């Protein structure tokens, strides 16, 4: 029905301000009140503000007075969250919602219709290649009848990296983890489960795609 | 409106598209008193009041209206929060009605009219109690139709409150004298 | 203000099950209007969370039957009829009476599929990285169930808690199984000292820890 | 005033304190009506129209003080232009009360009192007409003796006009029926 | 009495955006409102303004409407002017003056008191060091028994520039001319006059002194 | 608005004697109001314009009774009882009723010294000036009286209008009287054809114009 549409994917460095825009789309943005609500890395939610477009004032939570300031235009329909001094504890995802009525003709009084997500890193802006280290078996490739082959790509940003097997066509036993932070740089593992016979006989390789790099880095695991 | 440039013709074009609803009102409130001619030609100090009290409650009204438009466009209240304003205007009515009536039956006193002081006393209570809570809940009636209750709170609450300054004062004359 | 919360965080139930989720507020959540904000939002893998629950009595519009919110008071509960596929995910139960509108900690909506152990499997540093200008030995645990798990990192058989990574994908899509992926950063020599890695897991099914070593 | 913080007590001391200070002169307007009562006794219809000619004339007043200040607090007149918004707010005034009164006098036939309808037609004009040039010099004067208008004009052009609404609606009723 | 001063000297360069300010001191700055009045180059004066700090808004003439923006703050007892895509013919000086009561208890109604003079000067803010030249007498020292010495000034930015003869010892029959502009770059010249029996006997030099490029030339006039 | 004006734009007087500055709007200048606002500012040489004479029939405080102004409608006067030396400068006459207050074109205040001929001499660009890569020829006119001059700079006694810059001196502080400096750039090549420089000014004083002229 309504489609509640904001920016894209958001990067910064500590101490900066970022304006966090959320369009309206459906519906009447003079009479409904913005909610904006953040998710922190896979965890609960917090509410984080109630701009009321029709009065343009806005009511905050205890938590995030200062570190937000919410703001609107009537005419350009879309609801503007401003960021003010986040630290590395605001690296989240920053939900507009819009939850409430001006003629509160709508019975409930929380969360219609909701954004898309706006992933906002803390971390600092270095834009770093993703070295790939082909994890190779514990040793000789010992017995077992079933082998896994790893891989590893440490040091990069930001979050989005494609991770393919020989550049997708085996993507079977496959297992991609979450691109998790360490220390101002990403780190995706990557694993492949075959059987003994398949390896080494069939050359698997390891493939990324980075797209603020602009690399593609081949890599063929080799036995121990 | 730009006003040094507009003329004489103008101005009392829009003035008097505003004047026109409020003196329909005023038509209202003048059908009100003429329905109760039975006890002012019993008592003609009744209406040496009219104007006080229809002051005085017109003007509770245009104060809990202008203290409740604010607090409901700072965010400090909400449309569902209504009654709990409720119980607190109706307790700050009745402490306001009790300190208005305790001096205009001073005046009524001093103006020599024992007969009309309970019933000065009675109704300066009972408007300035049912004018301020029908000035408290009319921003949230008018919010909750859909319109900005900054804009037509301030005559809505004037004459939906003198109005009953009548329909309220001369029903209480009507129980206290005949 | 009200500290809410939400047992249990983890629902492990099947497909075509019912399935409770409690919600127990930290004061009641009865408003001076009068009734009872108690919504309940489902926030599939990787979406935004929707409304599901509104007024925990009431049902919004486009969904399905299969929910179920009761209760009142302090204490709600969103009941399933039959777990579908298209339920799975996230469920948080706000309130909106108290600002600021807290919400509920969430809990998750698995499949409870038949308990199976991990293929662990310790990855020792690649031949690249012994050249590279780090120094990573990682330790995989795949295929496993359910989420309960945790890698205990013991360095020649004794223990370390420096430096270390850990994430874990979400359920698979075939048979509905976790795996874990354990990082381990350091130093060349800390790695060109010590031969063994003693990667070590303890899981709810298996009686022993389930480990793996390798020497250098 | 921040609101939902503050207790009935925090509220009503505010609140009486304006309220008192306009309920003197609704006690000043009762005293004007009791000097006239020599007049209401002799007709007791006159009571009927005093509340729709005070919310039309401190209607005026709160219009036209409203139009003059959001036109001299954008410096579209300077406070140097009193005579010149004289010659203008007497023809608007005219040019409204002969309107205002218009549907009065309507009114006060409709209700059926032929000898109201003479001292009705000519006292709604001259409230409109004496409260549009008191609702237009107020701000000038205020302006004038040092305050800034906007804040103190709405009460006191509402005061200032139910003032001389009744004395000269009385005054009226006195020349034309005794 | 009233003492009202206002900022110093000004350069800007064409299409720029300069913010005059204008301190208010010895009376309540709320209730007199500022008039901003502009004086050419040497001509006529002309009012741009009238800012009211009470209410913050402001008349305007007409030919200055956008052209400039008046705005004030009470706490900072100051007035603003902000001049907005100044061109050519906003070369001149430009005056803040205190003009009308708020309550107009003062009968007059225009000037009360007046700022210093903020000299806004417009070009492309070279700041050429002032390239000096010795202007000999017409040729050979002609008789006449009253033979006088000039001295050129030519090439130099912005207006201060210092001239002395024989560094002001000798300031007997001197004349010093206006910097008038030429071109984005001003024009000094000057002028003293001497008996024929005083030149060339006594060594007459001609110096300057620019600030913003510290220039201090000094030559003696030869004749030719 | 009104395009307002005064008469004459300089008023050549003594010191310790009278005189008339004229000041005629171009329409009245009677506010709905209703009183003639034609303030007077008198501007000392290099300060600001401070109120002299306010509605015309009133005057400034800290103004000595020196200043007269009269008049009423559309021709208003300032006249001075004896011209002191604290009293020269511009002084203009403005209006305050129609929106833009505009001002007078203003008048100066001189002192009527005897009558003096301009000692010009032209000036030849330096020796320096034959190395500096450019031509700067100047003329001086030195200690006239009044302020009407114009210099008529002619080239091998051709007239010529380009490139001219001029600057007048203030009223000196010993005699009284003018000087007038007129300069003349023009590249090396057009400085190095012509011979003959006829710096020309024509003086109210002297009957045939004042010329002078060098032969390189």
């Amino acid at each position: 029905e309504v489609k509640l549409q904001e920016s894209g994917v958001e990067l910064v460095k500590p101490g900066a301000s970022v304006k966090i825009s959320c369009k309206a789309s459906g519906y009447s943005f003079t009479g409904y009140n913005m909610n904006w609500v953040k998710q922190s890395h896979g965890k609960s939610l917090e509410w984080i503000g109630n701009i009321s477009p029709y009065y343009g004032t806005s009511i905050y939570n205890q938590n995030f007075k200062g570190k937000a300031t919410l703001t609107v235009d009537r005419s350009s329909s879309t609801a503007y969250m401003q960021l003010n001094s986040l630290t590395s504890e605001d690296s989240a995802v920053y939900y507009c919602a819009r939850g409430e009525s001006f003629s509160n003709y709508e019975g409930y009084y929380a969360m219609d219709y909701w954004g898309q997500g706006t992933s906002v890193i803390v971390s600092s802006a270095k834009t770093t290649a993703p070295s790939v280290y082909p994890l190779a078996p514990v040793c000789g490739d010992t017995s077992g009848s079933s082998v896994t082959l790893g891989c590893l790509v440490k040091g990069y940003f930001p979050e989005p990296v494609t991770l393919t097997w020989n550049s997708g066509s085996l993507s079977s036993g496959v297992h991609t983890f979450p691109a998790v932070l360490q220390s101002d740089l990403y780190t995706l593992s990557s694993s492949v489960t075959v059987t003994s016979s398949t390896w080494p006989s069939q050359s698997i390789t390891c493939n990324v795609a980075h797209p603020a790099s602009s690399t593609k880095v081949d890599k063929k695991i080799e036995p121990r | 409106l730009v006003y040094s440039e507009a003329g004489p013709v103008a101005l009392w074009l829009a003035r008097v598209r505003w004047l026109v609803i409020l003196i329909l009102t005023g038509m209202v409130t003048s059908s009100i008193l003429q329905g109760f001619e039975s006890v002012l030609e019993a008592v003609t100090a009744l209406a040496f009041y009219v104007p006080v009290l229809l002051g005085t409650g017109g003007n509770t009204g245009n104060q809990s209206a202008t203290l409740i438009i604010r607090a409901l466009a700072t965010r400090d209240l909400d449309l569902r929060d209504w009654r709990r304003v409720f119980l607190k205007e109706m307790g700050v009515g009745l402490l306001l009605g009790l300190t208005l009536s305790f001096l205009l039956v001073g005046k009524v006193y001093w103006d020599g009219h024992p007969l009309l002081l309970p019933v000065v006393g009675v109704s300066l209570v009972l408007i300035v109690f049912f004018a301020n809570l029908v000035g408290a809940m009319l921003p949230f009636l008018l919010r909750r139709l859909g319109v900005d209750p900054a804009l037509v709170s301030n005559p809505l609450v004037a004459t939906l409150s003198d109005v009953t300054g009548l329909l309220i004062y001369l029903s209480v004359a009507r129980l206290l004298l005949e | 203000d009200v500290l809410m919360t939400q047992t249990p965080l983890s629902l492990p139930v099947s497909l075509g099950d019912q399935a409770s989720i409690s919600c127990r507020s930290s004061q009641s959540l009865v408003h001076s209007d009068g009734n009872t904000y108690l919504h309940w939002y489902l926030q599939k893998p990787g979406q935004s969370p929707k409304l599901l629950i509104y007024k925990v009595s009431n049902r919004f519009s486009g969904v399905p039957d299969r929910f179920s919110g009761s209760g009142s008071g302090t204490d709600f509960t969103l009941k399933i009829s039959r777990v579908e596929a298209e339920d799975l995910g996230v469920y948080f139960c706000s309130q909106s009476t108290h600002v600021p509108w807290t919400f509920g900690g969430g809990t998750k909506l698995e499949i409870k599929r038949a308990d199976a152990a991990p293929t662990v499997s310790i990855f020792p540093p690649s031949s690249e990285q012994l050249t590279s200008g780090g120094a990573s030995v990682v330790c995989f645990l795949n295929n496993f169930y359910p989420k309960d798990i945790n890698v205990k990192w013991k360095i020649d058989g004794s223990e370390r808690q420096n430096g270390v990574l850990n994430s874990w994908t979400d359920q698979d899509s075939k048979d509905s199984t976790y795996s874990m992926s354990s990082t381990l950063t350091l130093t060349k020599d800390e790695y060109e000292r010590h031969n063994s890695y003693t990667c070590e897991a303890t899981h709810k099914t298996s009686t022993s820890p389930i480990v793996k070593s390798f020497n250098r």
